[PDB]
RNA sequence: UAAUUGCGAUAACGAACGAGACCUUAACCUACUAAAUAGUGGUGCUAGCAUUUGCUGGUUAUCCACUUCUUAGAGGGACUAUCGGUUUCAAGCCGAUGGAAGUUUGAGGCAAUAACAGGUCUGUGAUGCCCUUAGACGUUCUGGGCCGCACGCGCGCUACACUGACGGAGCCAGCGAGUCUAACCUUGGCCGAGAGGUCUUGGUAAUCUUGUGAAACUCCGUCGUGCUGGGGAUAGAGCAUUGUAAUUAUUGCUCUUCAACGAGGAAUUCCUAGUAAGCGCAAGUCAUCAGCUUGCGUUGAUUACGUCCCUGCCCUUUGUACACACC
């Protein structure tokens, strides 16, 4: 975006980034671990996704 | 007195190619205004360097 | 000795192929070439007159033999050119639907190519077979 | 025409307003132990091989 | 071109001072000796002045 | 290819659909100075004339250039695509025409007459002499007539 | 459009005698002769390689070259 | 739910954005500090760091 | 399992990776042999490697090839760059030091970037001009 | 020469000449020598190259645009003007083109004819302008070794893209057809006429 | 020295903000941690050609092994190093060898004190004050206008062609983006000259579009210097697409029409290496509309490596009756 507000000067650009980073891992664990590992292990700003099975 | 050819066998007024006219830049840093606010109602706003032991 | 088509080098494997469909005569030439201009990309048509769906054809053979599967608009795609869009600049535009996919037609009939699973089209088991042939024919020309 | 072949020995400055011409002294490998300074053209540096279309003139100073 | 900052010299003028046991001429087992003797905020940084505590220490050998 | 060689049969400077045709220039580029044919037009019709298009103007025996005659002036009988063709659907008999030589002149007459008489804004424009496209008068089109 | 697009039998002999001696031979040779313009000039040239007179040391499209047979 | 990674973080900003806003435009007389967003499962826990918290 | 080596070339953006192992010494880029590339202006240039080291040498080894990225003469760089490195990948491991040392030694006394890959990389544009040093037209006044 | 063959074949003419001997395209890189004073140091002529393609960065430090294979750097001031801007592959053939063209024309070597071309048209001295105030004379200077040679080479590439405008011969043609003339001095070629009428004027102010 | 960057001189000594450090991005890792959403080798399954063992493919899981290529976490690396030239043998500078890298490594981001009556009340529910406030300067609906055309100025785009147009064909990138209460990116099969249409399908994405087979470029031909087949202005006629709406023609396609322009006066812009310039792509804008912009990769030169001559701007010295500071 230009800084600018306006239409006066040079024709400064700027440019914003946001970088984001994403990591999976597999597990093959019984009904309680998984449950167990979900619950704790937060973060507050961290997306924890937890998919299932193979389909 | 409509189309190309009539306009085409007109002459161009000379404010086609003129200048820019300028019109009040050199007179910029000259206050127009005629007030020039004063000493006191300003030491009111913003406070006066006798008085700063008072302030710190 | 053995022979791919990956053996003989680009364009002679081409116009080699191109007179074998010519000498052949089972083509299926949809009777529209000569009137027809091959992308909107384009001036003119092409100058072969009669000829140059063998010169496509036996392009398309070699391509669709050359990787998995291919299809109509990957050949828009790739025969396209750069349309000079006039005084305005030039972008590159895809070539005609229907030259190509009446190509791949023309030789699944002859048995060329087959409709291939998953997309496209895939070159036949005969059409390596008869491909592999006439490249090992280039060859005897400069054995 | 008397060909003039003579071995840059130092660099010297760059002369002329514009700074295109650079000082040097060189060294006929015809007659060698008599030094004179001329003045260049493009990019110079020691040890290059000048050829003067006559032998004995200088010039030095630049505007 | 390259001319260190004052922090650099003045980091290795004081280096120097209290180490010259240890401290040779060779830079990569200077730099090494930086990290445990000495506490900078950035690989780069160390390096700059390791390598100049490095060129000071060659001089001082002579003269 | 090959070599040619004829004899006196080859003539420069052919005319036909009353205007001139360059004999010494190749045949397909050759019938394009016509009025209302083009490069792409000359192309199709050669080709289907029976004619070899490596052959120049001054070549091409009667018959073969009188034929190129008659498919210009009937290209729907001849089966050229009717897309092909510069008037089309016409503005009132709704046949689809391709108009040649001194003809397509008067052809563009009628239809600009057509909106005058009309008094339509694309007819107003052209016979104020602009540009009737809808692009911008302002910096563009000085010298012009 | 200025002359060197047609045949005339008597150009034919006139390169037949003429090609020798050249010992740069070319599209744009065979047009400084006073004939033979481009179109029958690439023609000109297989048709002189047919039977020797000249050898192809070149290759292509935008440059041909040939010289005196030996 | 159904969302792009993408546009899920970018909104998310956004949300970061109106929230701090709301809460500056109200708290203010109290001292309002900022704030921040927890994600957990079942609940969003959102923390006022606000000075004055008798008055929160 | 048979003795093999694996290197890379990269120019610009361009990176050609090839495997080596012990053959009757085919020479194979992507599908096709060496003998066809074209750009072909440029043939003589992915040869080079085979010839400052001797048209033996490749007996007793196959050599295979495959280009990815970059672009029309940028590939050419890349794999013969991992052509000559592959070869002197497969006297690190396997000949000898010394004939490997002397391969070095007949590549770099000539080269063009052989073992050694390059260096360059296109400059990020900045605004105020269409390229990366160029400027836009001003007219001033 | 102990023909080597193995499972993917390289032909004979192929197999032959690239071992034996370092040259270029076919022409040789030995011979060749320059034939002139200084001028030397600053053309290249062994090392030998294959062809006039090279990813060198010569631009990095100053005299080391000399070290260039002064084909190349024949090649290089070919591509230019506008449209032909890159285009190495499009000079790199022609410049082969025009050594078969020169090769025709009274043998030797197309290589060493680029070398007497580029020797023979290098101004001796040139003027450049001394101010001296308002109305400027023109000062004699002898010019560099260095530029003698970047300055024949632009000149010659030069006379002939501006022969080779509007007109049915190509571009190996005019230059092979300037080197040619260049090779020894004709003055009937674009060259030769003003690196002299440079040393002309060179000599009407001394 | 790019730098109040330092060295040295020194009534100063030793300091801090700014420059530097720092931050990001592009370079280098057969060394660490790994991967069916990246990929190689081997084997099953499997096709073609050759047969003497071979050569060239298929097979989102038939398995086994691996991390060179891809990917990004953690480290390593450069500090102008080694040696040598030159200089108060001081800071530095230059050359050579080695090196992924030696121009502040290349490129950006950040960036002190201070100044302008610079621009922005037309970004803001940021705002003082003024004006207006029901026949409204609020707001909404209909149509028009911002595109109007004798002319002057500026940024561009396309050309004047043979280092070329054109027709076949070889065929090679990178930065991006992409649809939930939804119609975004779109493969594939048909229909159509094209534009496009139709039935479906993958994709909330390293998984599908997409290897974005982009363009310039390379090759084989047709054309032959003739405004020619260079060039495509202008215009007629028809078909499509976006959108409630296309007339003053949104764009797209086909035919025909076939302008000016044969290298451009005085002037003036931009640039020193993967830079210039030539080329196309993606993103913003976007229902439709790029000749614009912001990034990207492709091909890849000529010329400097200097000077203060022009211009511009700093720095002292000096004058001052200016200090609202030469408006
Ligand atoms: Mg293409
Ligand atoms: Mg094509
Ligand atoms: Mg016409
Ligand atoms: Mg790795
Ligand atoms: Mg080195
Ligand atoms: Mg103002
Ligand atoms: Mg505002
Ligand atoms: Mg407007
Ligand atoms: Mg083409
Ligand atoms: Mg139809
Ligand atoms: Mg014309
Ligand atoms: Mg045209
Ligand atoms: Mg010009
Ligand atoms: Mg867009
Ligand atoms: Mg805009
Ligand atoms: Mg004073």
């Amino acid at each position: 975006t230009r800084k600018t507000p306006n239409g006066e000067g040079s024709k400064t650009w700027e440019t914003y980034e946001m970088r984001i980073h994403k990591r999976y891992i597999d597990l093959e664990a019984p009904v309680q671990i998984v449950k167990r590992i979900t619950q704790i292990t937060i973060e507050p700003g961290v997306d924890v996704e937890v998919v299932v099975a193979s389909n | 007195t409509a189309g190309r050819r009539n306009n085409r066998s007109k002459d161009v007024t000379d404010s086609a190619t003129t200048k820019k006219s300028n019109t009040r830049r050199a007179t910029d840093r000259h206050s127009r205004t005629g007030k020039t606010d004063t000493k006191k109602k300003v030491n009111q706003g913003w406070g006066d360097d006798k008085k700063e032991l008072s302030a710190e | 000795p053995g022979v791919s088509v990956r053996d003989v080098a680009a364009q002679d494997f081409i116009n080699a192929y191109a007179s074998f469909l010519q000498r052949q005569g089972k083509l299926e030439v949809p009777g529209y070439v000569d009137i027809v201009k091959t992308s909107s990309g384009n001036e003119m048509p092409p100058q072969d007159a009669e000829g140059w769906f063998y010169k496509r054809a036996a392009s398309v053979a070699r391509h669709i033999y050359m990787r998995k599967q291919v299809g109509v608009g990957k050949l828009n795609k790739l025969y396209g050119g750069a349309k000079s869009r006039g005084v305005r600049p030039y972008k590159h535009i895809d070539a005609s639907g229907s030259i190509n996919r009446k190509v791949l037609q023309a030789l699944e009939k002859i048995g060329i190519v087959e409709i291939s699973p998953k997309g496209g089209r895939r070159i036949s088991e005969n059409g390596q077979r008869d491909l592999d042939r006439i490249a090992a024919q280039t060859l005897e020309e400069d054995e | 025409t008397p060909v003039t072949l003579a071995k840059v020995i130092k660099v010297l400055g760059r002369t002329g307003s514009r700074g295109g011409v650079t000082q040097v002294r060189v060294e006929f490998l015809e007659d060698t132990s008599r030094t004179i300074v001329r003045n260049v053209k493009g990019p110079v540096r020691e040890n290059d091989i000048l050829v003067l279309m006559e032998s004995e003139r200088e010039a030095r100073r630049l505007r | 071109g390259r001319v260190r900052t004052k922090t650099v010299k003045r980091a290795s003028k004081a280096l120097i001072e209290r180490y010259y046991p240890k401290l040779t001429l060779d830079f990569q087992t200077n730099k090494r000796l930086c990290d445990e003797i000495a506490t900078i905020q950035s690989k780069r940084l160390r390096n700059k002045i390791a390598g100049y505590t490095t060129h000071l220490m060659k001089r001082i050998q002579k003269g | 290819s090959l070599v040619v060689q004829e004899q006196g049969s080859f003539q420069h400077i052919l005319r036909l659909l009353n205007t001139n045709v360059d004999g010494n220039i190749k045949i397909v580029y050759a019938l394009t100075t016509i009025k209302g044919v083009g490069r792409r037009y000359s192309n199709l019709v050669c080709k289907k004339a029976d004619v070899d298009l490596h052959k120049r103007a001054g070549e091409l025996t009667q018959e073969e250039l009188e034929r190129i005659v008659q498919i210009m002036q009937n290209p729907t009988h001849y089966k050229i695509p009717a897309w092909f063709l510069n008037r089309q659907n016409d503005i009132t008999d709704g046949k689809d025409y391709h108009t040649l030589a001194n003809n397509v002149e008067s052809k563009l007459r009628d239809d600009l007459e057509r909106l005058k008489k009309i008094r339509a804004h694309r007819g107003i424009r052209h016979f104020w002499g602009l540009r009737v496209r809808g692009q911008h008068t302002k910096t563009t089109g000085r010298r012009r007539a | 459009a200025q002359h060197a697009v047609i045949l005339d039998q008597e150009k034919y002999d006139r390169i037949l005698k003429e090609v020798p001696t050249y010992r740069y031979v070319s599209v744009s040779v065979l047009v400084d002769r006073l004939k033979i313009g481009g179109s029958l000039a690439r023609i000109a040239l297989r048709h002189l390689e047919k039977e020797g007179i000249i050898k192809p040391i070149s290759k292509h499209s935008k440059q041909a070259i040939y010289t005196r047979a030996t | 739910a159904l969302i792009s990674k993408k546009r899920k973080l970018v909104a998310d900003g956004v949300f970061y954005a109106e929230l701090n806003e709301f809460f500056t435009r109200e708290l203010a007389e109290e001292g309002y500090s900022g704030v921040e967003v927890r994600v957990t499962p079942t609940k969003t826990e959102v923390i006022i760091r606000a000075t004055r918290t008798q008055d929160v | 399992a048979v003795p093999s080596v694996q290197t890379f070339g990269k120019k610009k953006s361009a990176t050609a990776v090839a495997h080596v192992k012990a053959g009757k010494g085919l020479i194979k880029v992507n599908g096709s042999p060496i003998t066809l590339v074209e750009p072909e202006i440029l043939r003589f240039k992915v040869y080079e490697p085979l010839l400052l080291v001797g048209l033996d040498k490749f007996s007793n080894i196959d050599i295979r090839v495959r280009v990815t990225g970059g672009g029309h003469v940028s590939q050419v760089y890349a794999i013969r760059q991992a052509i000559a490195k592959g070869l002197v990948a497969y006297h690190q491991k396997y000949v000898d030091e010394q004939s490997k040392n002397e391969l070095k030694k007949a590549f770099t006394s000539y080269d063009r970037t052989l073992l050694i890959a390059d260096s360059r990389r296109p400059e990020p544009k900045k605004f105020g001009g269409k390229g990366a040093r160029s400027r836009f037209q001003k007219s001033y006044r | 020469f102990t023909p080597v063959v193995l499972a993917t074949p390289i032909p004979e003419e192929v197999q032959q000449a690239q071992t034996e001997i370092k040259l270029f395209n076919k022409w040789s890189f030995e011979e060749v020598e320059v034939k002139d004073a200084s001028l030397v140091d600053y053309v290249q002529v062994r090392q030998p190259i294959f062809v006039a393609h090279t990813a060198g960065r010569y631009a990095n430090k100053r005299f080391r645009k000399a070290q260039c294979p002064i084909i190349e750097r024949l090649t290089n001031s070919l591509m230019m003007n506008g449209r032909n801007n890159g285009k190495k592959l499009k000079a790199v053939r022609i410049i082969k083109h025009t050594l078969d063209i020169i090769n025709v024309l009274t043998d030797q070597n197309p290589i060493q004819v680029v070398v007497d071309a580029i020797t023979n048209t290098g101004p001796r001295e040139d003027t450049t302008r001394v101010g001296g105030g308002g109305a400027a004379r023109r000062q004699a200077v002898d010019v560099s070794p260095l530029r003698r040679v970047n300055q024949a080479i632009a000149l010659l590439t030069i006379g002939a893209r501006e022969a080779a405008f509007r007109n049915i011969k190509t571009i190996a043609e005019t230059l092979a057809e300037e080197l040619i003339n260049a090779a020894k001095g004709s003055s009937t070629s674009y060259a030769i006429k003003k690196k002299d009428e440079l040393e002309r004027v060179a000599k009407s102010n001394r």
